[PDB]
């Protein structure tokens, strides 16, 4: 066959700063989704990339929301 | 009245959530739910679900009445 085109066991890759392996059911079969959110010092509001929908940034905003209880 | 603290119009923040995002029916039919849900989220005391609510709110503190009741 050649050479392994993925991974053996994905316990081998690393761990990473901001990664979130997700879970999802694409109707092409299912994948982890690697929703990647970076933090930028600045003016203070949430950059939407990446296709979002309304419910995503709904999600986004409530896990500040709880984030926000509890900082220290 | 509900053991608040004497300011928390500056004080606190709230961020409010509705699952639906425009008026599933028009007006506020809900004043007294967010009453409800704000009075115990800022008195740090729980709600009581299996009691529903409805109405609207005015700012007296007058439960101005709802249309719909059958509905409701």
């Amino acid at each position: 066959l050649g050479i392994p085109r993925y991974r053996p066991d994905k316990a081998e890759t690393e761990p990473q700063v901001g990664t979130a392996q997700g879970l999802a059911w694409t109707p092409v079969g299912g994948t982890l989704l690697t929703i990647e959110v970076a933090a930028v010092p600045g003016s203070g509001k949430l950059s939407l990339t990446g296709q979002l929908g309304e419910v995503m940034k709904e999600s986004a905003q409530a896990a500040l929301t709880y984030l926000r209880a509890h900082t220290q | 009245d509900y053991g608040l603290p004497e300011d928390f119009y500056n004080k606190v923040d709230l961020h409010v959530h509705v699952p639906d995002g425009a008026t599933p029916k028009d007006g506020p039919s809900a004043g007294i739910t967010m009453a409800t849900a704000i009075a115990s989220a800022l008195s740090r005391r729980p709600a009581r679900m299996d009691i529903a609510m409805t109405g609207e709110v005015s700012l007296r503190g007058k439960v101005m009445p709802i249309g719909g009741v059958k509905e409701k």
